[PDB]
């Protein structure tokens, strides 16, 4: 809505998430790149001690 | 070698795609796969060897993953992957040297060099990926025992010798018939010559008949056949079989007649063309004969009449000629060419750190005595390095 | 012809992706393209060949998807794949030397084989995806009404031809003027000869000119001119012109004098080059006129001056030449040329299935008879068994 | 250039990806790329130059994203992406057409024309994507000081030089001593004559050396040394060195006596061979050392005898000759090559649109001027136009 975009009509069981979508979707900079980062944030697995 | 190609396909993907501003997208799978790679490299140890003058060199893997934080691939993340990819390249151009400079009679298409030995684990097999390069496709077919194909630009198919045959001859060497042959790389310039132009030659025809037997069989070869051969069609003198005397060659150029070229296979009549000249297309073949004659020119003006006596003395000797050039062609075997670079890399790599003779390869990676003696043996190192050489060439 | 392409394309795609241990995001849109080939090629029939001695063979597909997940490649994937793969790359062989062995003058663009022709229905078009090699492409931007490029090193451009003209002649033919030409594939020879050496022409010059058409305009044409012709260089007994009697050639080479070579384009001049020997460009042409003159030497050595008499008789016959060989050009039809396969390709598949002489094409595949009458029906052919020769060479 | 470069490439890629039926899948990353490049477009103009007869056009980029939800695409997908490729493929010609035609002495390497520099802002550095082609990576490792390197089969590497050089000579050009070569494209055809046939030489040998410098260095070079010169074997009539008069050539050939090739770097050898013929391997030289020597056959049949004599006339000059020719080699520097259309691409678009000479560039793109004066500043220039053609050869 913020950007004047068709409300996302997103199927149950998609493989992609809905932020995936919208961050193929979403031509603004600054969202697209927080999309991203959302849709790539994860633990890393590390061995301490 | 699936593995090592597989690792510098990767490294070479990771170069020409992950450049600055690129949208994530562009590289995501191959983000993936270059952290497989990462993944699989860690923790291993590897040695590339001393041979020669190449340096002993160790290899320790302990890199972090590559980002997938960004949408656009920033300066940041571009220098951080050059400086992981620059490692890998240097270590996958070592394996590479130090696989080329190598060789066995024993199994020869096998690794040699250690570190392709310990590549060949199972462990590494997660590493490998889309094997495209014709060579590695090659590589893999030959694994399976599958028809192989290499596409050649003017094959390298004919060792180098320039000989003579002389059918009829004296000491003085001033009644000669005989032939004289360039055969070299592609290319084969064949003269037939009679110092008494056929005058008393059983229906005035000279026959020439020359048989070229070709190391490897050759498929799908485009070739242009030409009646004069140039080389052979100047004055020379010419050294005697024995090298004891030197005789003299006055070459007169006459049409060749009954131009005859069959392509053979296990000498079996393949392709035949009678009096065709320019390009021909040879299918499957392992044999040239080129059959040729002087025919004495039943009308001579006087200028011709003169130039052709009935008797000794002979001053202008009557000379037939072709040429025969493989412009293109497919083989089974790997071969040195006018467009391919591997012969040439794997000669550099050798001479550059001095690797002594072993017992494979001419103590040159001399092509003349390779191709010569073409031994399975040598076919299977030659294979492998070539290999190796075009793995190496899509990073150095 | 899209979608046998694409079918080639898929199967070289998965034998060089689908390999133990990668990565399945590495073959994640590789393996969709597949099942969705698979998909439209079930329940569907086709036969092949049933022309000279080209078996017949029936096609079944009834294969199923592959659905597995994994994170990395084993080798039950693989082998499955690899069955799936081995029909279907059977099949894709057997439509394309179908189609190879088949001409036909009216819509000869037009598919010929039953198998083409049924895959050219609308059902079959969600096999087509991307079509990136030089001939597909060409073939999608000809079908577009886009102007396409073939480029060709050394384009076999000039049907073989080794003739002569006499300007000035006699019965006895010692006193002989004209020109002597071979025009071969890319290369042409040309060679102007005066016995008199331009005694008695006017201005002591004797102008000589030779213009080949080629039968197809050529662009960003690499040049390569070499002031001497070395094929007409050395002595020479030649036929006459109707066979009745020969003459002879007794060449003495001199400089050739105000070479001019202009490249042409329906008559007009768009490239000329005075004096200049060595690399040059011609950007668009479809005529070559070589001028070149015999211009006696003012100034002579006694040892010159005796080779050149004031009259009859002649004995060394001053000659000038010049070569022109085409190193790389473009040409909007298709061609052989030296580097690639295509021609040997079609030409090896009708020999080895004895395919009878058709209404097209001459017999043989003759290059030298075809390009001469490189008629638009012969182009159309051509570029179609091109094209799927090509395609073909990508799986076998 | 490697955002030209990745318009071009995504251009390619739509032309060939985007078709009737194929899955979306196939095309999905590649419809991001093509999106984003319109959105990083749309809204800027552009002005491709007026320079010569090329004419100013305004480029206005309003258009609208490809779709994004169909499964397989349909007509009415390919008909939208088709206008909006067509229109940019236009584009990225005329552009690519503007700085090929631009040349600067101070930052020749750095763009010219006015919408490349538009181009290098940072607003378009988002379009950038895998530039995997061999002119954009050595383009990208030339920009880090990188070492680069650019395959060539046929390298043109020598100036056309066809000269001779006399050490013995008299005003009657009679007993002459000296040497002959043609430095063609790839070929070094050389030869040295003595007319005494080296009577009177210590030894009864003489010697002949000919030297040839590369303008650039050349690696991994295959080269093919022949022991005779067809150019030089033939009676020809040679014009003075100041052109006064003309003298007598009349060879006859020996075989070249202790043939030793240098291949050499700064003056030190990297690689030298004695008495082999046929194919070698220069791995790094810029400097080839040709040594050979006419012996006087030691023993002489009658004829050769008769063809020798022991004083003055001289009628038949002894002459011994060697061809060199490199098929393949690799060079830090873009180099024009029989393979390759770069070279004249540029020269074409120079010539059609009336280009004036610049400050940098020989007149007419002439390929021995250029390589004969190969500055940095000419190779800097070379390089981006080099780069420029084969961007636009994707595409046109
Ligand atoms: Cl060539
Ligand atoms: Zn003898
Ligand atoms: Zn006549
Ligand atoms: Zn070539
Ligand atoms: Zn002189």
């Amino acid at each position: 809505p913020a950007f004047g975009m068709q409300r996302m009509h997103y199927r149950n069981g998609d493989p992609q998430t809905p932020f995936q979508i919208a961050e193929q979707q979403i031509q603004n900079f600054q969202v697209a790149n927080w999309l991203h980062f959302v849709n790539n944030n994860q633990f890393r697995q590390v061995v301490i001690d | 070698m699936d593995v090592l190609y597989s690792l510098s396909k990767t490294l070479k993907d990771a170069r020409d795609k992950i450049v600055e501003g690129t949208l994530y997208s562009n590289v995501s799978d191959l983000i993936q796969q270059f952290n497989q790679m990462i993944i699989t490299m860690n923790g291993n140890e590897f040695q590339t060897g001393g041979i020669g003058n190449l340096p002993i060199r160790n290899w320790n893997f302990d890199f972090g993953l590559l980002g997938t934080t960004l949408l656009n691939l920033d300066a940041n993340y571009v220098e951080t992957a050059r400086n992981t990819i620059d490692y890998f390249v240097d270590f996958v151009d070592n394996v590479c040297m130090d696989e080329m400079v190598r060789e066995s009679q024993r199994n020869g298409i096998a690794p040699q060099s250690d570190s392709l030995r310990k590549l060949s684990g199972i462990k590494f097999k997660r590493i490998n990926f889309d094997n495209s390069s014709e060579y590695i496709e090659n590589w893999n077919l030959q694994n399976r025992r599958q028809r192989t194909g290499f596409t050649f630009h003017k094959p390298n198919i004919f060792p180098y010798s320039a000989s003579f045959t002389l059918n009829r001859s004296q000491p003085a060497h001033d009644n000669l018939m005989g032939t004289m042959w360039l055969n070299a790389g592609s290319e084969i310039q064949v003269a037939g010559f009679d110092y008494s132009c056929a005058i008393n030659a059983p229906a005035n025809i000279q026959q020439f008949e020359h048989i070229v037997q070709l190391r490897r069989v050759l498929t799908t070869a485009t070739i242009t056949l030409l009646p004069d051969a140039e080389r052979f069609s100047f004055p020379r003198v010419i050294n005697s079989a024995d090298g004891a005397t030197t005789w003299y060659f006055n070459p007169v150029i006459l049409r060749p007649n009954n131009v005859e070229v069959e392509f053979l296979l296990n000498g079996q009549i393949i392709n035949t063309y009678q009096a065709r000249f320019g390009t021909i297309i040879a299918r499957n073949f392992d044999t040239i004969r080129l059959s040729f004659q002087l025919m004495r020119p039943p009308n001579m003006t006087p200028a011709v009449a003169a130039l052709f006596p009935n008797a000794q003395p002979f001053e202008h000797h009557a000379t037939v000629g072709l040429t025969l050039r493989i412009e293109s062609a497919v083989c089974e075997s790997v071969l040195a060419d006018a467009s391919k670079t591997m012969l040439a890399n794997v000669t550099s790599v050798r001479q550059e750190y001095a690797i002594p003779v072993g017992p494979v390869f001419p103590p040159g990676m001399n092509w003349t005595d390779l191709i010569t003696n073409y031994s399975p043996s040598r076919e299977d190192n030659l294979q492998r390095v070539f290999t190796v050489a075009s793995i190496r060439s899509m990073l150095v």
